C-alpha cells in the first residue's frame, strides 16, 4: 500500500468506476466501421450495406474531389503503393517515437 | 448531420423550451447484386461512365446510376473514352453504341 497511491486513495474514499464498454466491445465497434467502410463504402452509413469493389469506391471517391475516374484507374498500382507506404510511415512513427 | 440517411429536407417545430427537426431523408431500399466493370474495351478504347456505374445481369452489359437501379443502353453520350484497354485492372469486352452510326448509315 505504502508504495502505491490507489490504496491511499481508496482508503480516504476515492474510487474509480469501470466504464460501461469495455476495450474489447470498442475495438469491435471499429472494426465493424472499418468493414463496412471498406467494404461498402458511405453507403452503409446510409442505409444498407451494399458492396462495391474497392477500386471502384476509390474511382467515386476521386470524382468527389473532381479529379476523372480514369485518373485512378490508369494509376491505381501508383496509388495503391503510395497507400501502403504511408500506412507503414503511420506505424513506424507509432512504434518508434514515445510521446 | 440531418437525419439518418440522404437528407432531403428538414422542418422546424417549437417545443418548450427547445426545438424538433422533422428530417426527411432518402433511404435505398431494396438492392439487387450485379456484376460490375470498372471499364468497357471497345475498339481497342478504354470507355468509363459519366455519371454512373457499368453492371450486368448476367449475360447483357449496361449503365446506371449509381443510387438508383435504371440500366441503359452503353452509348458513346453515355461515356468517356481515356487510353488503350492495357492498363486498367478488371476491364471488360463489350460493344458500345454510336448513336450517329445508323443515322449516317440511314
Ligand atoms: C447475385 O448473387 C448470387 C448469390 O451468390 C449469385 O448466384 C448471382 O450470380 C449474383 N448475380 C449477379 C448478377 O452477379
Ligand atoms: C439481361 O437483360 C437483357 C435485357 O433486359 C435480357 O434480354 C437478358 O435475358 C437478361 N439476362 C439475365 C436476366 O440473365
Ligand atoms: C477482349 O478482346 C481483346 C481483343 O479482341 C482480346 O485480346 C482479349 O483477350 C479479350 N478479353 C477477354 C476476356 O476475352
Amino acid at each position: 500500500a505504502a508504495r502505491d497511491l490507489i490504496c491511499a486513495q481508496k482508503f480516504n474514499g476515492l474510487t474509480v468506476l469501470p466504464p460501461l464498454l469495455t476495450d474489447e466491445m470498442i475495438a469491435q465497434y471499429t472494426s465493424a466501421l472499418l468493414a463496412g467502410t471498406i467494404t461498402s463504402g458511405w453507403t452503409f452509413g446510409a442505409g444498407a450495406a451494399l458492396q462495391i469493389p474497392f477500386a471502384m469506391q476509390m474511382a467515386y471517391r476521386f470524382n468527389g474531389i473532381g479529379v476523372t475516374q480514369n485518373v485512378l484507374y490508369e494509376n491505381q498500382k501508383l496509388i495503391a503503393n503510395q497507400f501502403n507506404s504511408a500506412i507503414g510511415k503511420i506505424q513506424d512513427s507509432l512504434s518508434s517515437t514515445a510521446s | 448531420f440531418c437525419g439518418k440517411g440522404y437528407h432531403l429536407m428538414s422542418f422546424p417545430q417549437s417545443a418548450p423550451h427547445g426545438v424538433v427537426f422533422l428530417h426527411v431523408t432518402y433511404v435505398p431500399a431494396q438492392e439487387k447484386n450485379f456484376t460490375t466493370a470498372p471499364a468497357i474495351c471497345h475498339d481497342g478504347k478504354a470507355h468509363f461512365p459519366r455519371e454512373g456505374v457499368f453492371v450486368s445481369n448476367g449475360t447483357h452489359w449496361f449503365v446506371t446510376q449509381r443510387n438508383f437501379y435504371e440500366p441503359q443502353i452503353i452509348t458513346t453520350d453515355n461515356t468517356f473514352v481515356s487510353g488503350n484497354c492495357d492498363v486498367v485492372i478488371g476491364i471488360v469486352n463489350n460493344t458500345v453504341y454510336d448513336p450517329l452510326q445508323p443515322e449516317l448509315d440511314s
